[PDB]
RNA sequence: CAGAAGAAGCGCACCUAAUUUCGAAUCCAGCAUGAGAAGC
RNA sequence: GUUAAAACUCUUCUCAUGCUGGAUUCGAAAUUAGGUGCGCUUCGCGUUU
């Protein structure tokens, strides 16, 4: 208490990105002009899912090193409630500190959102089977967040910045193993006032 | 509302839902450009009404900083706007002054530009904005933003009837025109080929300056109808990049010059720079060339030939600005003469007659560019003529067009936890205000009441069925075909003209070849059903052509 | 609101300068032969005169008018005949609590759907209308170790009251439909169960939740309600 | 009233733009205070 | 034809206050804008010593 972190978070994005559309009606209006639609706000802004990127970051770090973590990826995985990712992002009986928001681009959907055409080709024929419609984030569309720590620590601004790294390298959203998704974070955190705001 | 932004001049017009700018554009420091562009913020649409730098230059600036989301405009405004940017930027960078901006933006402005035609009305963000030519130049047209707080006619710059490829009447919303935004104003046309005649009969040649954008063409217009036997030449690769333009955009013009070719030969365009330095050399031709105000451009590498030459003239055929060359030897070795007859802007008695030939008189004429002491001549007429006007050296009622139900809401139920009602009825649309109206409105205004080829609707069918399966038609010309349709009948009508023109050298049209056994002539009888039978889906309002359509090319 | 009276009410408001009935300065509305002139002495001539005159002042090129919730339509082509534009539209006017919205055919097609699949997703079967056999003693030790760890919870045994109160075929539909492990994700709707274990050992204590549960159909409501109070005090 | 810088022709077409899985699981549902006063 | 008959336990006073459906879980996994089409056609390093 009587301080909160306040990490504010810049992505550019250096590949193409992929996060798709979430809400049906949304979906289901897109999916008549186009196969993939991508995430987007009422605002017709992109919007981009980051808790969950950085707690898997996290998730795959921690095991690695060999420090105990639960996990949360699997089917119906009940959180810990005792490892340092429980303490930041969450588990079942205490919220998360971090109160990560959503990636939301500075610029609106008719500026950084592309439709672009996919396929499969047959690779005996080298010749087109399918033909698929897909919208994209454009290359350098500037998103922003908020990692809003709540009771903060010290190992958690690094270990955010380190699961950044870890988003930097793997990517964020979907087709991340088609070249989607490859981002640049940039960081800029400041221990703001619990009281900041009574006047 | 409406925001006078103008250095850059811009109209930003906030609705309440959207901010759509009306002419971006910079005539002539770069930090105040900057600092008075980042002033509009972000806006959903930037609607051009002309391809001149007074009222588009600033639009790949926009697309720079990410202000605009749609740059929509004519289709031939587009094209010119083309040229304009790749010019303007080659001149700016070659002044070595620090680039505005880049062929990047230039290229990303053109990646969101639609384009659309006259008498298209396009709904975007609650709002109807549908263009009307106004004769100034080619894709030039007065904008009616048809709001809900509002309906505004943002006149641009009107034309005159000095103009002969425009038609000169100027076209104004039909309905009812709230608030105006006028541009106050900045018969020698027989005197231009007489002093030609007169000139290289002596043995001289008239060297015209001449704009690359309306000028040049209505000069050019005029040797090519007053039968000047000496030979005509144009020499500017921008002049001639808008003399095809105007040839392939020739269903924009006057409709007696939509049926063409519409400058009757004549010219023999100088292509290479080696050309132009031969006619230089050459010794009684008439070079209507295109530097603008004298500056850089084909003209210089011929301007020395006339200004030792006392025997030729060299016809000022334009407003000559201050510190320009032109101005300088305007106000010299040479003949001098200017000719102001032909001039793209109106008078005002012009301006006053395009503010009497409204349906309802505008409440606010918003006075915005000209020179500011012929802005108060033009103002003290039209408060003359009783007409409320806002000089923009200054800074008010709410109109407001509301929906009538006129049903009578009593018998209603709740089905879904909706309390509705279904109803039928015959909603109409009226100056200001909608009415939904019952049978009984249909029933006592019915007591009250009461170019392109022609095929039926079944032989269209049977021509496009049979041209699909031939592979003359694809799903991409019908895509196409589609897509010129959505922004207004001229453009399909100069899409289909495009793909059906048999090029003169190789007799080579843009239609997709048969599949079959076909012979020559019968391929060509395909190739002009084709035409016509597109031609005859142009007359055909848009719901009955997308039925047509739908069963060949699901998607378009 | 600055009045003035002539000769005239001329209330100067800032939406606009009213005057019911010739003043000097700018008039907005003009609540009004003869009638012509007194419009042609005005200086900045009004946008709208409230009142055959009307069609004669219409041609001097002057707006006339001739004497709740808001109302939104949601229907957009028109059409020019018997001269003013028009389109025919059925559709549904709806009101709401602030605004009144003009909806049409597929508002109320939605609105058919949604409410149609709420009708028919009410009753399932014989509501409130070959099973294997159990000790009471195995079902009290299955459902405490089951219990105990994480696979019968308090969800679980709720819902299972809920569906055994409906019938015992709901029972069986709900234990059916808990157990399915589906042939494209290969898992059963059983929540997992806690501590370490293998796939063989989860999956028998899969099919040892669903023939405790499937054992319990058999046995008396009372019974069953006595058996499960022990470990969901609600239900 | 706004920009401007050895020949020639061409710089166009066509298809495809779909499919599939998942849409569950779990914790909690308590506690506390006041039970009187006044007229007829 | 009852030590009767006659006389409404009536009026006044809000189950109110205090408590956020919160916590846990990334629309992403599978799919190369690929396939078809030749910068070609026309013009002698002349002439002059
Ligand atoms: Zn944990
Ligand atoms: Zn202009």
């Amino acid at each position: 208490a009587k301080t909160m972190k306040k990490i504010y978070v810049t992505m550019k994005t250096l590949s193409p990105l992929y996060t798709g559309e979430v809400r049906r009606e949304d979906k289901e209006a897109a999916q008549k002009r186009v196969n993939f639609p991508v995430r987007k706000t009422a605002t017709n802004k992109v919007l981009i899912p980051f808790k969950g990127a950085l707690r898997s970051a996290l998730e795959i770090m921690l095991k690695a090193k060999g420090e105990n973590v639960c996990d949360t990826g699997e089917s119906r995985a009940r959180p810990c409630g005792r490892c340092v990712t429980c303490s930041l992002f969450g588990s079942m009986g205490r919220a998360g500190r971090a109160s990560v928001d959503f990636l939301i681009s500075n610029d609106t959907k008719e500026q950084i959102v592309r439709e672009s055409t996919h396929l499969r080709i047959e690779r005996q024929t080298k010749s087109a089977s399918d033909t698929f419609k897909g919208e994209e984030v454009i290359e350098g569309a500037t998103f922003t967040a908020t990692i809003t720590i709540s009771n903060p620590q010290e190992k958690d601004l690094s270990l955010i910045q380190s699961a950044l790294k870890f988003i930097e390298e793997n990517g964020i959203g979907g087709w991340l193993n088609k070249g989607y998704g490859r981002v640049s974070f940039e960081v800029k955190s400041e221990d703001v006032a619990t009281d900041r705001f009574l006047k | 509302m409406i925001k006078f932004i103008g250095t850059g001049s811009a109209f930003l017009l906030e609705t309440g839902n959207a901010k759509i700018l009306i002419d971006c554009g910079i005539e002539q420091n770069n930090e105040i450009i900057e600092k008075k562009i980042n002033e509009i913020g972000k806006a959903d649409i930037c609607i051009l009404t002309h391809a001149h730098l007074a009222a588009s230059g600033l639009v790949p600036l926009l697309v720079k900083k990410r202000k605009v989301n749609k740059i929509i405009s004519t289709p031939a405004t587009k094209e010119l706007c083309r040229l304009l940017f790749n010019d303007f930027q080659r001149i700016q960078e070659e002044n070595n002054d620090i680039p505005l901006y880049s062929y990047d933006d230039i290229e990303s402005s053109f990646e969101i530009w639609d384009e659309i035609d006259d008498r298209n009305t396009i709904e975007l963000f609650d709002t109807k904005i549908t263009f009307y030519n106004n004769s100034h130049i080619i894709g030039s047209v007065s904008v009616f933003i048809e709001t809900h707080n509002g309906n505004y006619l943002f006149s641009g710059d009107i034309g005159s009837k000095l103009q002969q490829l425009m038609d000169y009447p100027p076209d104004m919303p039909d309905g009812n025109v709230d608030y105006l935004i006028l541009e106050s104003t900045y018969s020698d046309r027989d005197r231009l080929l007489e002093i030609a005649k007169t000139t290289c009969e002596n043995g001289g040649k008239v060297l015209i300056p001449s704009f690359a954008i309306g000028r040049l063409q209505e000069v050019l217009y005029t040797f090519s109808n007053y039968n000047f036997n000496f030979p005509v030449y144009i020499d500017s690769p921008m002049g001639s990049k808008v003399t095809n333009l105007i040839k392939e955009y020739n269903i924009y013009l006057k409709k007696k010059l939509r049926r063409l070719d519409l400058f009757n030969n004549k010219y023999i365009a100088i292509n290479t720079s080696n050309q132009s330095k031969e006619l230089s050399n050459s010794k009684p031709a008439v070079i209507i060339s295109a530097s603008g105000m004298l500056e850089g451009g084909r003209i210089l590498n011929h301007l020395e030939q006339i200004k030792n030459d006392e025997n030729s003239t060299l016809i000022f055929v334009g407003y000559q600005a201050q510190n320009t060359r032109g101005r300088k030897i305007l106000d010299v070795r040479c003949r001098i003469e200017k000719l102001n007859s032909f001039s793209a802007h109106a008078d005002q008695d012009e301006l006053i007659d395009y503010i009497e030939r409204l349906k309802y008189t505008p409440y606010k004429v918003f006075l915005v560019h000209g020179e500011k002491e012929q802005r108060e001549i033009l103002a003290k007429r039209i408060i003359s003529k009783k007409i409320r006007v806002e000089l923009p050296e200054n800074y008010e009622i709410l109109i407001e067009k509301k929906v009538v139900l006129n049903i009578n809401t009593d018998n209603m139920c709740n089905f879904a936890s909706y309390r509705l009602m279904p109803f039928s009825g015959f909603i109409v649309e009226k100056d200001d205000r909608i009415e939904i109206n019952d049978k009984n409105w249909f029933d006592m205004i019915w007591n009250e009441e009461y170019a392109l080829p022609d095929m039926s609707h079944d032989k269209i069918i049977e021509n496009i069925e049979y041209l699909f399966n031939i592979k003359i038609l694809s799903k991409n010309r019908i895509k196409e075909f589609w897509e010129e349709f959505c922004k207004g009948q001229k453009a399909a009508i100069k899409y289909i003209t495009q793909v059906h023109r048999k090029n003169p050298n190789t007799g080579r049209r843009n239609w997709n070849p048969p599949e079959g056994d076909f012979t020559d002539n019968e391929i060509e009888k395909l190739y002009e059903t084709a035409y016509n039978t597109l031609l005859s889906l142009i007359k055909y309002d848009k719901n009955k052509v997308y039925n047509i359509l739908i069963n060949f090319n699901p998607k378009l």
